[PDB]
């Protein structure tokens, strides 16, 4: 019932904010609804041949999409009002899930392109002397030497990070039965194809 | 066919009964463009798969 | 808060400093935990972010960086000398690389941050490069650890393998422009810091040994910080550190010391806080309330990352070794800036940062208030101290010292020290500092220079702001009631206040066009006019570029025109330049002002012309370093080179004018070079006069352009994507789609992203981040820059070819389209009038 | 020294040179070192190499630039100051300052002042451009600028300079530039017979937060308001002054006895015991005021018996009948009814009438075409003043200077007005670009709106 | 067949407005 | 070439009785002239309500329609003036057609090329050289100089039509419509009548604007000339008037028709007052008003429905109106299938 | 339940209703009946009408 989406970059164009913006602007999002106006300003909507927009001015390279009036609304279109500014990019989350619990939960997994720690520029900076001069205490280990690396609920732990919200609490309160949408987020993403 | 969709895209631009069903015209997710219309799934590194489908 | 102003007067006890890198890289999250260490009572909310210096209400909507914030807060060392940070945050799109600059010339240190699964960019590289073109210090912080460890679950050696590459990466970087050898950077000099912004964990190898010796104690920290990075191992046999393995599998020092136990608590933290979590925190010292332990994953891990770690003293002390202070990294400042030199008294005394000498501030920015009619300037004091209600002299980027018209008295109102979201009032503000001078917005449109009225006469202004990249992209902006004509223009004046790479410019037409660098910078453009500025209805036209003109053929004849006075005759030529050396002579690698027998030899050099020939190079045409140049080949037993000289003047202000106005469809002339070769001057003063040879100068540079082949030049956007390795084809298909072919596509070393660098039309990626975005389904990401000037297909003077209204031409009918509507653009005449 | 022998001075083309614009440039709209080009009348960035005003000087051939702030000239394409008499008509044109002999001398004029363009006008009668149908406040600035006091207090700029301003105060771009277009209209030596306001207008809008808009046209009574109140506030330091140059001009003093009206179902033996519980009871309460609202009797709403459709009228000291202790204003509220007799204290030297058209209904705004009689020499006050205040006001006789009169139903009308030369006098009527010679006596045959008096 | 007049915008355009007229 | 469609905003009501009866002794006698304005200066009565009409012409006369053709007629002497007017009425021996000039040299000696003044609407059609219109644009701005270009706004425009096909407000073409307009209006003295600028349209065709709008008779008219903007000649669409040059004999514009607003909001408000002033009348007679109200409508424009396909849709919301009354008056419950027999 | 009951005629905004059950069941049955499970009268999703 959980669709595997680590962050809402899925949701570029095909947000809530993005609707709103798109039902002020009386289009509408391919995937997305349609709305009646907000405005009808009809003898506004069919404007003159005026010498600003005049078409015999305008390069034409690419047709200006709804997306684009949504995706900068205040750039591409007159009049942008009740307009909604979306979330321009959450960062990529590169979340590589495991598919084997047998399996070390830090591990550097084939879908990582390789370091290739490179060997043809001698990398050369300030080290001192070696084993000469500085000795630590008896008393001195790493901080966690007692803690392995990584239990069984490692790779359990840091998957719950990257999962729905009502997945990624360690507590919460409770819901009624009827306030639980099991499919609000099968139609909130886009129609699968075919 | 599909050429001259843009160009009409362009010039559109510039120049008693009870219904159970939902009308095919209300559709809005008809594109002429190759990319918005054949869009590349997310792969989700080949381990994320869409809800409710098998 | 009192020995905040106090610690204003010590110069050596500030630091000023701007946090820059590529998008989304934890600049302004690594401000907001600054800023949580420094204020008791502001605290992020668990699930949204604190976003501490994005004020504005773009920014709190659109979640980007829009405009540099300052942020002037004390912050303690790790031995606990509490310095002064002057910190300028940044954004980190690329389109708003100009609102870098501004803070980038007022600061005299730069903290790159680079994010650890994502490592170098392209903005990085760009900042990188600007930043050592000011001949700034370079301190390095990697932001994001927790993606190595919560994101890619790497193993701890090969976390240490992807921050050595990432380190080795900016020191590659740095050698392609700093020939100073100080600018190499390692964890281990103090030059490179890593940091968690999110879960608040700020450490340099100083920090983290520091850490260690109060955690069991006699213990060097600094000689223990020596040994804690690189191929240096640790044996517990002789408890002593080898620089060979002294077991089969023996990780590094660190890797051990510092990476191992880093990993060991967010894996506790994440994945065991019922279990071993009280014990570990038992280990480590960190108590815990039992409602501290009921908070969710990542709050708790916040809070646990603060209590180990305490203080952001890895950077402080970082900052205040590697970054010069005011007093003593004045020189270098004053030396790239001042337009007088070092060499100058005024100079000289700035050179010492001294508080008590004459006033000279350097207003870079200027930020507009809550209703948005007036303005504060900021900028930094570089000598003397300025006062609150004090008459003072505002200067602008035209004054020069023969001419005090560009120079306006003004009275300084209040004046505020600026902390992102508020203000403390001062009085003074000593030399050195960062300040908000209020009642001096009248005069500066961009960038001026305050000083004292009435006094230090012999005072010119500080170099005009130069950028990274050019802007481009052009709007044409009217009002869509005309009676409201005039708020637009007030409108129009208020954001070429607020954007230093902004341009509006008024043309024959009567259309005001706005220059901007991309889609989301001109976005934020028009919403600072319709929303805060001009509170009125606002028709935008539909977005282009600016084009340029070349030739590609030697004139074919002579071209010659006479004055109206009929006693002057200029005879020239117009040939196109060699490759790479308009590119010289931008990037500023040639200067005209150049001592004149090497300035020849140049040339005789790397392009072999002529040491007299070369010798004979009047000026750089339209711009002191624009990419025309004029040469002079007059036969000497024709024309009398003294006699040339009288008029020389004249005719480089009619190459300037006519290289910057172009014939074709009245824009910039690109990698030309005219060639004078018949000068025909009338032996009277009077009759050669300037009036009548600029006008003729600039006919006969464009009789000579247009004999030689003319040609469009269009910009070029150079854009790298980071998308997954599945999206790559996608990627290619949509820059295939829109007239742009990949250059290069490399995987992301130590992550499954693979970035995707490539060449785009200007005029062709209007909506190409929208359609990467969406064709991807948002898996893919695309930031544009400015790269260079390209030839487009097709002959630009083609009068048969017939120009379709509503369809996309194709390739060789651009070149003439591109030129006729931009003519309809710009009030011109149909055709290019030759005759004219 | 190439300076003095300047070729171009036949160039200059006094006509075209219109300096009402906006002081930008056209090309790069900065409002600093503002060029204006003598030969086309169009301003520029600046002199200067590399400038918006060089290339205009070598493109359209046009050499001689006047400097907007410095009031200085120059040739561009040499780049070279230009010194000739002849050129100081137009720097005053620009920026004409008034010598304190001079502006005394304004009230003693009776001299037709001859333009560049030959049309003979009178300094102070001139003609406000309408821009965009905003009338009512060219009225109201004619109105302001006959009145001697002020003139004469704004047309030298150190009365109203160097003064303390708070640092968010735009309140003083209102002040800074009336006197501007005040010393325009006053100007004798106007290139053109009229003056455009469009400067001012601008400042009207921003200080005054988008109301009375240029587009739109207001009220002329509360633009006067407003306008007389911001005055008041855009001079003195960060405290206002008590005594300003519109304190002392234009307002008085006031005093209203503000008794409450019991409610009429209550008994009789109730209402009085209300009345004796000091709650229904006068209370005299001073107040300052900057004019005097008169309320007009209502329109007599049927035909005449004998003369069907007769105008209706009033004589002007019926309307004053406001004011003194006899008479009495039911002034009605959705909460109670109130008593409120006036009773006036000092007399300013200069008297506002405001009389009360554009009554809102319970519907719609309805004007009061009610013709006031009044005369234009001489009246009295002396009845309309206290006994205790009689003595200290010797004088309680005004004349009519200033006049407004509304022409048109509420929804859209026109704001004429008639001056009285104050050194001929003879009465003007100016509605915008029109000027015309309306006899003394056809005034009082108006519908009055606002009128302007003075106590000499 | 319910009677209803229905707007021939684009109905019955295919012929002429002569057609069945002598 | 542009033209100037407008009309006198009151001339009925503003037609001065002094004035009408000497300009009539000027071609009646004396006797009818003194007849005819006393007839026109009586007491207009309503109800209880009654006054004396001593300013206006009352037009419910019989010969009021020859006054008002008589005083437009003084009118257009105002505009043409005497040397454009006997131009274009030729000789008084060989009085002129209704479109026509006795030499090509008198067509083209005047900006004014083509009037008729109706009942009040009076359509002007001037051609203008490049110099001509030049110098009006600078005569009309020199008293109203436009610098916030200000001049669009206020410019009505045929909303009917497409964006493409509709006039475009190009700033030369929209300050020449507005000089043309002044000039106009600078000649009517403005108390014997006057010409408004919102009530009437002004259309000017260039390289700038290929179409020639303007409505006349409730006709919304296009000319689209076949030499510049005419990719096909087509003759299937019957809606579209084929003009032809008498000398060339040859396809050189295209007339395009449509059916005005006015004429359409006309319509709808008879069959509105047809429906509603129905309640006790029978159902012959509402089909028979309907049924004329339609006749009238279609064989007038009988070109111009076609075009309109508002028109359709308003024609067969009217009879579904009408249709409705009847069912209604039949039984309280609408049917479901009523049969059109 | 526009079938089973007929509520509608007595209140139409109810339609509003009945058109998202239906809509729900698009969103469900095709999510539901997608892999080897063809369609048939097996689903029993009942959580969102």
């Amino acid at each position: 019932l959980l669709t595997d989406l680590v962050d809402d970059n899925y949701f570029y164009l095909f947000d809530l904010k993005a609707f709103f913006t798109s039902k002020a602007l009386n289009m509408a999002i391919p995937g997305g609804p349609k709305f009646e106006p907000l405005v009808r300003d009809i003898n506004l909507q069919d404007e003159d041949w005026n010498e600003f927009n005049d078409i015999n001015k305008i390069i034409i390279r690419q047709p200006i999409r709804t997306e684009y009036k949504i995706a900068f609304p205040y750039l591409y279109n007159n009049l942008p009002h009740h307009v909604h500014l979306t979330w321009y990019h959450t960062p990529n989350v590169v979340f590589i899930k495991t598919e084997d619990p047998d399996l070390p939960a830090f591990y550097f997994d084939p879908l990582i392109n390789p370091i290739s720690h490179r060997h043809s520029v001698k990398s050369q900076e300030p080290l001192p002397d070696d084993d000469e001069e500085f000795e630590l205490p008896e008393f001195v280990e790493p901080f966690l030497k007692d803690t392995p690396l990584y239990t069984d609920n490692t790779a359990n732990g840091i998957a719950l990070l990257w999962a729905p919200r009502p997945f990624n609490l360690r507590s919460g309160r409770t819901r009624r039965a009827l306030d639980i949408p099991l499919v609000k987020n099968w139609y909130r993403e886009h129609c699968p194809a075919g | 066919k599909d050429k001259s969709k843009e160009l009409h895209a362009i010039k559109e631009r510039y120049l008693r009964k009870f219904v159970f069903e939902w009308d095919a015209s209300e559709d809005t997710s008809i594109d002429y463009n190759p990319l918005y219309k054949e869009r590349h799934q997310v792969q989700l590194l080949g381990r994320g798969f869409i809800a409710g489908i098998d | 808060m009192d020995f905040l102003a106090d610690l204003m007067d010590n110069s050596e006890l500030i630091r000023n400093v701007t946090l820059c890198g590529h998008l989304h890289h934890g600049k302004t999250c690594f401000v907001d935990c600054l800023i949580e260490q420094t204020h008791p009572e502001i605290r992020k909310r668990y699930d949204q972010d604190l976003c501490y210096t994005d004020i504005l209400f773009t920014e709190q909507e659109r979640g980007v960086g829009i405009k540099s914030t300052p942020v002037t807060v004390v912050l303690p060392d790790t031995k606990g000398k509490s310095y002064l940070f002057n910190i300028m945050d940044t954004p980190g799109h690329v389109n708003f690389s100009d609102e870098v600059t501004a803070g980038l010339r007022i600061s005299d240190g730069v903290v790159l941050f680079i994010d650890a699964a994502e490592g170098v960019m392209l903005n990085t590289e760009r900042l990188i490069k600007h930043a050592v073109q000011e001949r700034l210090a370079v301190t390095v912080c990697i932001n994001k650890i927790d993606r190595l460890i919560l994101e890619l679950k790497l193993p701890p050696t090969d976390a240490y393998y992807k921050l050595r590459h990432i380190v080795d990466e900016v020191n590659g970087l740095i050698s392609m422009y700093s020939t100073d050898e100080n600018l190499i950077l390692s964890p281990l000099l103090g030059n490179v810091c890593f940091s968690s912004s999110q879960y608040s964990i700020c450490f340099t190898l100083g920090s983290f040994a520091k850490i260690y010796a109060d955690t069991f104690g006699d213990i060097n920290y600094q000689e223990f910080a020596k040994r804690l990075w690189g191929d240096i191992y640790f044996n517990p046999k002789t408890r002593k550190f080898t620089k060979k393995a002294p077991t089969s599998s023996s990780q590094r020092s660190f890797v051990e010391f510092i990476l191992e136990p880093l990993y060991k608590i967010l894996a506790q933290v994440v994945g065991d806080v019922d279990t071993s979590l009280p014990r570990t925190l038992d280990e480590l010292g960190i108590h815990l309330t039992k409602e501290e332990l009921k908070l969710n994953i990542r709050p708790l891990l916040r809070l646990v990352c603060k209590k180990f770690f305490g203080e952001f003293t890895g950077f402080v002390d970082m900052c205040v070794q590697h970054i010069p202070s005011p007093k003593v990294g004045a020189k270098p400042k004053i030396e790239h800036t001042y337009t007088g030199g070092v060499d100058s008294d005024l100079g000289e005394a700035m050179s010492d940062c001294d508080p008590d000498g004459p006033l000279m501030c350097h207003t870079t920015k200027m930020y507009s208030t809550d209703d948005g009619v007036q303005f504060h300037a900021f900028g930094r004091v570089l000598s003397g101290t300025i006062h609150a209600g004090q008459p003072v002299k505002v200067l602008g980027e035209n004054y020069t010292l023969e001419d005090e018209e560009d120079s306006q008295i003004c009275t300084v109102g209040r004046l505020w020290i600026s902390v992102a979201r508020y203000h403390i009032e001062v009085n003074r503000v000593p030399a050195g500092n960062w300040v908000l001078i209020e009642g001096v917005d009248q005069p500066i449109v961009k960038t001026a220079t305050i000083t004292e009225p009435r006094g230090n006469e012999e005072a010119q202004i500080f170099r005009p702001l130069k950028f990274n990249t050019t802007s481009v992209i052009k709007i044409a902006v009217e009002p869509v009631n005309p009676s409201e004509l005039p708020k637009m223009l007030d409108g129009l004046r208020k954001v070429n206040k607020s954007y230093p790479s902004l341009t509006t410019k008024v043309e024959e037409s009567g259309e005001h066009v706005i220059l901007g660098t991309g889609e989301l910078y001109l976005d934020c453009v028009m919403h600072d006019l319709r929303k805060m500025y001009s509170e009125i209805d606002i028709k935008v036209a539909d977005p282009v570029v600016t084009f340029c003109e070349t030739v590609v053929e030697t004139s074919s004849l002579k071209c010659f025109a006479e004055t109206p006075n009929k006693k002057n005759k200029i005879t020239m030529i117009a040939e196109p330049l060699e490759k790479g050396l308009a590119e010289d002579i931008e990037n500023e690698v040639v200067q005209i002002t150049w001592n004149r027998k090497k300035l020849g030899e140049f040339f005789q050099t790397k392009y072999d012309w002529d040491l007299l020939a070369a010798r004979s190079i009047w000026a750089f045409g339209p711009d002191a370093t624009g990419p025309n140049i004029l040469v002079d080949d007059t036969l000497p037993s024709e024309v009398d080179k003294a006699l040339l000289g009288s008029v020389k003047d004249s005719i480089v202000q009619g190459f300037q004018w006519g290289t910057r106005e172009g014939p074709l469809c009245d824009e910039l002339i690109r990698n030309v070079k005219f060639k004078i070769l018949d000068a025909v001057v009338a032996q009277e003063p009077l009759h050669r006069g300037g009036g009548q040879i600029i006008p003729t100068a600039r006919r006969v540079v464009y009789s000579a352009f247009l004999m030689a082949t003319p040609r469009l030049m269009e910009p070029y956007y150079f854009v790298e994507v980071q998308a997954p390795a599945d999206c790559v084809s996608a990627v290619y298909t949509v820059l295939a789609r829109r007239r742009g072919h990949v250059t290069q596509d490399a995987p992301i070393p130590g992550s499954p992203l693979y970035t995707i660098k490539a060449f785009i039309p200007a005029i062709d990626s209007f909506g190409f981040e929208t359609d990467l975005r969406t064709h991807t389904q948002g898996q893919a990401f695309s930031l544009s820059v400015f790269h260079h000037w390209q030839i487009v297909p097709g002959d630009p003077l083609d009068k048969s070819i017939v120009i379709r209204p509503l369809e996309p031409q194709p390739a060789p009918h651009l070149a003439r389209e591109f030129m006729i509507k931009t003519r309809r653009r710009k009030g011109l005449s149909e055709d290019v009038s030759i005759s004219k | 020294r190439r300076s003095r022998h300047c070729p171009y001075l036949d160039t200059i083309n006094r006509s075209v040179l219109d300096f009402d614009f906006e002081k930008l440039c056209s090309i790069s709209l900065s409002h600093i070192n503002a060029y204006a080009c003598l030969v086309c009348g169009k301003y520029f960035q600046g002199r200067g190499l590399k400038s918006h005003a060089y290339i205009h000087s070598v493109q359209f051939s046009h050499h001689v630039f006047l400097n907007l702030h410095t009031l200085k000239f120059y040739c561009l394409p040499d780049n070279y100051e230009i010194i000739d008499s002849s050129l100081e008509d137009i720097t005053y044109v620009l920026k004409p300052t008034f010598t304190k002999q001079q502006i005394a001398n304004l009230d003693k004029q009776a001299k037709l002042s001859r333009a560049y363009d030959g049309t003979t006008y009178l300094p102070g009668i001139v003609g406000l451009n309408n821009i965009k149908a905003n009338d009512y406040a060219n009225a109201v600035l004619q109105a302001l600028s006959n009145v001697p006091p002020l003139r004469n207090y704004f047309l030298e700029e150190d009365n109203y300079k160097n003064i303390k301003r708070p640092p968010g105060d735009i309140m003083f771009l209102l002040v800074q530039r009336f006197g501007e277009l005040m010393r325009k209209l006053w100007n004798p030596r106007n290139f053109k017979a009229h003056v455009s306001p469009h400067e001012m207008l601008q400042a009207v809008v921003l200080c005054s937060k988008k109301t009375f808009q240029i587009t739109k046209q207001g009220d002329g009574v509360d633009f006067l308001s407003w306008f007389l109140n911001a005055l008041h506030s855009a001079l003195g330091g960060t405290k206002k002054k008590k005594k300003t140059i519109v304190t002392d001009v234009f307002q008085g003093s006031m005093r209203i006895f503000t008794k409450k009206l019991p409610h009429p179902d209550l008994p009789a033996e109730e209402k009085e015991q209300l009345l004796h519980n000091d709650e229904y009871q006068e209370t005299m309460v001073e107040s300052t005021f900057m004019y005097l609202t008169l309320d007009l009797p209502t329109a007599p709403l049927y035909k005449d018996e004998k003369e069907q459709l007769i105008i209706p009228q009033v004589p002007l000291f019926n309307i004053l009948a406001k004011f003194n202790g006899i008479t009495e204003k039911e002034y009605k509220t959705y909460k109670e009814n109130f008593l409120k007799r006036f009773q006036l204290t000092k007399l300013p030297p200069y008297l506002i009438f405001c009389i009360k058209r554009f009554t809102k209904n319970n519907f719609f705004v309805e004007k009061n075409p009610t013709i006031v009689n009044f005369p234009i020499t001489n009246v009295d006050l002396r009845e309309y003043l206290s006994e205790e205040v009689q003595a200290v006001h010797k004088n309680t006789t005004y004349d009519l200077i200033a006049n407004i009169v509304h022409d048109g139903k509420p929804s859209e009308g026109s704001y004429r007005i008639h001056v009285l030369h104050h050194g001929t006098g003879k009465w003007y009527e100016l509605q915008d670009l029109q000027v015309t010679d309306i006899l003394p006596q056809m005034i009082t045959l108006s519908e009055a709106y606002i009128q302007i008096w003075k106590r000499r | 067949p319910t009677g209803e007049v229905l707007s021939l915008v684009g109905k019955l355009e295919g012929t002429r407005m002569g057609d069945k007229a002598q | 070439n542009v033209m100037l469609e407008s009309r006198f905003e009151k001339m009925y009501e503003k037609i001065d009785l002094t004035l009408l009866n000497r300009l009539l002794r000027l071609i009646v006698d004396h006797n009818i002239a003194d007849y005819m304005t006393a007839k026109n200066n009586v007491v207009i009565n309503y109800k209880d309500m009654n006054h004396t009409n001593s300013y206006g012409i009352i037009r419910g006369l019989q010969f009021a329609s020859f006054i008002v053709q008589y005083y437009g007629l003084v009118m257009d002497l105002l505009v043409l003036g005497l040397h454009r007017a006997s131009e274009m009425a030729g000789p008084p021996q060989m009085p002129n057609d209704f479109l026509s000039f006795q030499d090509i040299a008198t067509e083209a000696a005047h900006p004014i090329r083509l009037f008729c003044r109706y009942i009040d609407r009076i359509h002007i059609f001037f051609r203008f050289t490049a110099d001509e219109a030049r110098d009006l644009i600078q005569r009309y701005l020199t008293e109203h100089p436009d610098p916030n270009n200000e001049n669009i706004v206020g410019y009505n425009n045929k909303k009917c039509w497409p964006r493409d096909a509709r006039m475009r407000l190009m700033k030369h073409d929209v300050n020449l419509g507005r000089a043309v307009f002044w000039d106009i209006k600078n000649r009517l003295p403005r108390s014997v009548t006057t010409v408004q600028w919102e009530n009437s349209f002004v259309s000017v065709y260039s390289k700038d604007n290929p179409n020639l709008l303007f409505n006349m008779c409730g006709f919304e008219c296009r000319i689209l000339p076949k030499c510049r903007t005419s990719y096909e000649e087509f003759t299937h669409k019957d809606g579209v008037w084929n003009l032809q040059n008498e000398v060339t004999k040859e396809r050189t514009a295209q007339c395009f028709l449509r059916v005005d607003d006015e004429s359409m909001q006309r319509f709808h408000n008879r069959v509105r007052q047809i429906l509603m002033a129905s309640g006790s009348t029978t159902f012959t007679k509402i089909v028979n008003k309907w049924n004329t109200a339609l006749i009238g409508l279609m064989t007038y424009f009988r070109e111009a429905v076609v075009n309109t396909q508002e028109l359709l849709d308003l024609l067969v919301k009217c009879e579904n109106k009408i249709q409705t009354r009847i069912k209604i008056g039949l039984n309280s419950k609408m049917p479901s299938r009523f049969p059109p027999v | 339940v526009g079938q089973l009951t007929g509520m509608y005629r007595y209140k139409y905004k109810l339609m509003r209703q009945i058109r998202m059950c239906k809509d729900l069941k698009h969103l469900i049955y095709y999510r539901f009946n997608t892999g080897p499970v063809g369609k048939g009268p097996g689903c029993g999703f009942w959580a969102a009408g």
